């Protein structure tokens, strides 16, 4: 079963960097969907 | 997460616009008819032509 080797380490090589807890959304979408709610 | 959060601005505007239409309904004169003569007419026969009219 499971192969361990997906094609997206396209991205970890360096279009990202690994052990940073980077958040899931940008602070403006957060802002938005806030201002969005009144 | 309540409806109220979202209906400040209209009921605002709402009541604005019915304070505008209170306010118009009793300070308008309701009356017809601005009838003028002239600055030569007996004050005296201009009480007649009111009279008359």
């Amino acid at each position: 079963p499971a192969p361990s080797a997906n094609p997206a380490k396209i991205f970890i090589r360096r279009f990202f960097s690994a052990g940073v807890a980077k958040n899931v959304v940008s602070y403006s979408n957060v802002m938005a969907a806030q201002r969005a709610m009144e | 997460n309540t409806p109220l959060q979202a209906i400040g601005v209209p009921v605002a505007l709402y009541d604005a616009l019915m304070a505008r239409a209170i306010d118009s309904a009793d300070g308008t004169p309701n009356s017809k008819w601005l009838v003028t003569a002239s600055r030569d007419l007996d004050d005296g026969q201009a009480k007649e032509v009111k009279e008359g009219i």
